[PDB]
């Protein structure tokens, strides 16, 4: 008899894996033991089409950081999260003066403390996130981009002025909390292809669903 | 004595023996806000609810025990069997009797109980190691019933010592010769399957063997005689 | 200090653990809430709207997939033809997929409630005739004819009269679980049917087209219910 | 019909140390039980329903066996057991076993 | 924050703490518990239940366990004999083991209340004659013979008038400890002994079977109780 | 003159040991470092017996995890305890994706902290888990099924993409609150031979309890 | 959480430290006390003997 289940809270509560950075000692892959995150939400694969069922949405996110070495060992490491609103400048080096910059909030915690915890406002200076935009800001590549949706970047590093001892794999969750959406829409029946838009491929243009032989057999 | 009727159905039974009445409560129906409020599930009162009267057993001094399964047993007979199998879910309540018919020079002593979800075990080859699991004869014998094999344990593993723990019923021969017992429905859900779950097996076993000097009858007819309480059945086919 | 003692489950980190955690931003005043038309509150009411259900889940030639929307009835078709039949399994392929209820359901686990089609004749405004529309309880067989259905739950429609009808599914439940391969999915068995039999011809004057097409559109009733979050697709964010 | 056969028939032992009587079944039995006799007397009992011993019994006796193979143990052996001990079943046809004529070592 | 300090048994994992977890389904709603027959609440409900019990328990042949049930009683026992005898022990070895109180007893250290046991003639009708079932307290050792039983605790059953009769064992209480080989147990001493001898002989006409069986079944009264639960069992969940 | 005791809830209180989990590091069992256990209430001998006193039963568990080296020594070492609830599905590798799916719960603990312990709920979709079930599912090898008495399974693992350094041992505990039972039926007097039926030895059947004599002998 | 800081004296044993300990036995109930005469209650009435 209840319902609970299928509210919008209910469907994206959930805390899901949205991000994995790597800090290899030697390496191609982030050579200055630091690496920026955009915060993507579509890091979670399952995520694009969920959200996409609605034009507009608003809600905090609850993240939490999971960091060990890449068998998922714990060691001796400190290390530093810092958070970059849109409009502040991300660190450019493992040396830049933005890792010092009060408006970054940055926690400290080292490996061995348990998961470091942290809640993210609804930043958009527009009223909603709003996951699609018929038009372009004041045929073009500016199509669909509502810029004002950036929720800001995250920058992690070793603590120290020294590359870390250790190879390290940090991983992101994000719990969506406190949601609501407007005008309900189309649920995505083809292939995504992009980040950006909605493109899809023209010749592997597929049924919704599960097809069959006459419509009077089963 | 009188005899008591239901339509065309008229048994000469006792007055009024003390009946067993399963676990205190009474075989009844059940209300509108339940899963299938919408399928408003026919209750039968006509002939489908009525005394019926299966094939007589004989008792004999080697005889072992004997066990029937429920709804099963009726499934096959008449105008419920009919509705029990033509139709997707069922729940029912049950008036279970049985007599024997003795002179007073026969000894023995039967006790009848009811045991709900009755799941038999075989003897799984003998020596442990056969996985060997229990036939369609055996797991739903009909009306005709079927035999214990291992009355002791009960073909299943627990002591009959125990069944007294079940709704259960005493007939000693040199006292009472018909014991009676009501049935509520019993099961994890408000209704389920006629074909596919029996909900309960009813067990009429010898604890002291019949015995009588040579010349008497040698064979001492039980007869069951069951009544449907409160059946119901929803979605016809 | 003040006296305490630590229990199992200190310091760990449950993905549905619904806590509080430290606000970022402690100063910022987030952009206010202003009203937007047509917000969703419960999933439930995206499930009571009418999609148009793909019966006619055959062509796949992309250019004729606009074809899986209608079927169509016409004069060739003789008295007591089945015209079409399939099932009333929501979650489950096949013609439900299509529905905005079908798509729903993937992302549930178990769910039950009464359903709801309806059919809209597009045909020409001058023909006429009857089709009669049968449901069959789940474990009923597909009626062999026109008349055993008709003995069925049915319905005798007239196109000539009215243009649309809608027809209730008393109930479905998805809730009997089955562990098949090695993979358990909690299955239907439920699926009940909806054949569609020709009760009369098609019945045209000169002048009006000789076949004309249906649109099927479902929705369940206000008792539809679902549970289990369980994320399910084919489809996802590519690299 | 059911024949039950002790080995070894005869058997000696130095004594002080252990001894293993075995009565075997041409079919599966439910228990097993043991007699004692010593010469001009009769038999005694002396094991039953496999492992539970009379009263009179040294502790030192011992019984096990499943199946179709039994067995009596003695440890550890001493001068006042040297008798010949028979098997018995109660399944069908009371059957007797052959005995086992124990004798000290010397 | 708040201060505090830790104190011993931080950190502990003890197998009987009966304190709070994390749920690891937070929304999830449970199926609704429906009314079931029969439901019980306290294990005493099922020590007051009469189960059969084996007073006859000397055969084993697999084919006559049924025996174990039923003793008898014949013409051949002559006036005054002893027909049977058994102990007021619910725990241990012996008759009680197959009466469910004394399977409830097993799971359990200590107890103590009044029994209770009722004896049921189950011969031919025509059947008569006097019984004699005297109880010895504990200590007391087993009268020598009906007579001096007779001088005891007792009761003259004539089957001839009633077919059943129910002694009552005023008290028996497992309390007094031992510890014998090196493994203590908890046992009786309270052996209260409950003899039967045949104060008439069975006395038929011709026609009635010379032989007839009873039915031991017992119980505990309402002032019974159960302490120190112990898991012990020779049957267990196989590899 | 109490009985608080004899109660249900008290007969089956106490955190039984129901399974352990083994993973060597060299070796033939679970050679991937990590283990599936669909939940098993029977893990605790003694427990079949006791539960199979009644027909139906409900009640909530609570799990209590212990994890060491096999001699019992504790070591830096993060590990991950996945729940699969009845329905989802189990990883069929160290690298499923089902070890990141949301739906599941995960609970992530080093060896050094104290137990991890969490609590389950009354899962079956009918009214009451029952033992017995005297029927088949919609001579036959389904009678006595009721599916619908699973609790889920539970996987567990070393976190990391490596295999772990040392060999490990997991300890699953299980205490059994709010206990509701129906129907209470003959104790099990015979040996049990499977996990499934109530099969039981047709050649050796035995007396419920010890024998005697005579039944004029004490 | 609720925030808290550790004092000295966090994780010593006082063997005179009067404070309270888990009950190994929850369930369990002690034997009642009856009444047994001369009951000592302080020592001091010992030392006017």
């Amino acid at each position: 008899h209840s319902t609970a289940e299928t509210t919008l809270d209910s469907f994206f509560s959930r805390a899901g894996l949205v991000g994995e950075i790597d800090l290899p000692l030697k390496g191609t892959t982030n050579p200055n033991g630091y690496a920026n995150w955009d915060i993507d939400i579509t890091g979670y694969a399952q995520m694009r089409r969920k959200v996409e069922l609605f034009t507009y949405m608003r809600f905090d996110a609850e993240f939490t950081f999971v960091a060990c070495t890449p068998t998922g060992e714990v060691v001796p490491q400190l290390l530093q999260y810092m958070f970059v609103p849109p409009g502040a400048p991300k660190p450019d080096s493992r040396e830049s003066l933005a890792w010092q910059t009060a408006t970054n909030p940055s926690v400290f915690v080292k490996l061995s403390d348990p998961p470091a915890q942290v809640s993210v406002p609804f930043m958009s200076p527009a009223s909603a996130y709003q996951w699609f935009y018929d038009g372009y800001p004041t045929k073009d590549l500016e199509y669909g981009a509502m810029p004002n949706n950036m929720m800001g970047t995250f920058s992690v590093r070793t603590v120290g002025t020294s590359k870390s001892k250790y190879p390290l794999v940090v991983r992101i969750y994000m719990r969506m909390k406190h949601v609501r959406a407007w005008i309900p829409r189309p649920m995505r029946n083809q292939n995504y292809l992009f980040k950006a838009n909605p493109n899809y491929a023209g010749n592997s243009i597929k049924p919704t669903g599960a097809s069959r032989t006459a419509i009077t057999t089963l | 004595v009188a005899q008591l009727t239901i339509g065309n159905s008229t048994i000469t039974t006792q007055e009024a023996a003390n009946i067993i009445v399963g676990y205190g409560e009474w075989p009844s129906y059940c209300s509108d806000s339940d899963a299938t409020a919408v399928d408003k599930p026919t209750r039968p009162d006509v002939s489908v609810n009525r005394f019926y009267t299966l094939d007589t057993k004989l008792w004999e001094k080697s005889s072992k025990g004997w066990y029937w399964k429920f709804p099963d047993v009726l499934t096959e007979t008449g105008v419920f069997g009919q509705n029990a199998q033509f139709h997707y879910l069922y729940r029912s309540g049950f008036c279970i009797h049985v007599q024997c018919n003795a002179s007073k020079f026969h000894q023995g002593a039967l006790l009848v109980a009811v045991l709900p979800e009755y799941v038999i075990g075989t003897v799984a080859g003998g020596t442990g190691t056969e996985d060997t699991h229990p036939p369609y004869k055996q797991t739903q014998p009909g009306a005709d019933g079927f035999e214990l094999q291992h009355p002791y344990v009960l073909d299943a593993g627990i002591p009959i010592s125990q069944l007294t723990v079940c709704p259960h019923q005493w007939i000693n021969l040199r006292t009472n010769n018909c014991a009676t017992i009501i049935v509520p429905y019993i099961n994890a859900l408000p209704f389920d399957s006629a074909l596919n779950h029996c909900n309960f097996g009813l067990l009429v076993v010898p604890i002291s063997p019949l015995d009588y000097d040579q010349g008497a009858t040698p064979v001492i007819p039980i007869t069951i005689t069951l009544a449907p309480m409160c059946s119901e059945f929803a979605g016809l086919r | 200090g003040f006296p305490t003692e630590l229990k199992p489950g200190t310091n760990q980190f449950l993905t549905t653990d619904d806590g509080v955690s430290a606000p970022i931003l402690p100063n910022f005043h987030p952009t206010p809430c202003i009203h937007i038309p047509g917000e969703v509150r419960n999933l439930l009411e995206l499930c009571q709207v009418e999609t148009i259900l793909e019966v006619n889940n055959v062509p796949t030639n992309a250019t004729s997939l606009m074809e899986r929307l209608r079927f169509p009835v016409s004069a060739q078709a003789g008295k007591g033809e089945l015209c079409a039949v399939f099932r009333a399994d929501p979650g489950r392929n096949g013609p439900w997929q299509s529905t905005l209820l079908g798509q729903l359901c993937g992302y549930y686990t178990q769910w039950s409630g009464s359903l709801e089609v309806t059919f809209m004749f597009t045909g020409s405004f001058m023909a006429t005739g009857k089709m009669l529309i049968a449901y069959t309880p789940p474990g009923g067989p597909l009626p062999k004819d026109r008349a055993t259905a008709m003995l069925g739950t049915h319905v005798i429609w007239d196109f000539g009269l009215q243009s649309s009808v809608t027809l209730v599914i008393p109930w479905i439940s998805n809730t009997h679980y089955r562990a098949h391969a090695r993979d358990g999915v909690f299955d239907y068995y439920t699926t009940g049917l909806v054949s569609i039999w020709y009760q009369t011809n098609y019945v045209v004057p000169i002048g009006a087209p000789n076949t004309a097409y249906i649109i099927a559109l479902a929705a369940a009733q206000k008792n539809f219910t679902m549970k289990l979050c369980k994320d399910a697709s084919d489809i996802l964010q590519t690299g | 019909d059911i024949v039950l056969t002790q080995s070894p028939a005869i058997m000696s032992a130095s004594p002080g140390e252990k001894v293993t009587m075995t009565c075997s079944a041409s079919s599966s039995v439910s228990y097993i039980h043991w007699y004692q006799q010593k010469s001009g007397t009769s038999p005694k009992r002396w094991i039953y329903d496999t492992s539970r011993l009379a009263f009179g019994v040294p502790g030192r006796f011992s019984g096990s066996g499943s199946g179709t193979s039994y067995s009596l143990t003695i440890s550890s052996m001493e001068a006042e057991d040297a008798a010949t001990y028979y098997c018995q079943q109660w399944s069908s046809n009371y059957t007797f076993g052959g005995g086992t004529n124990l004798e000290i070592k010397r």
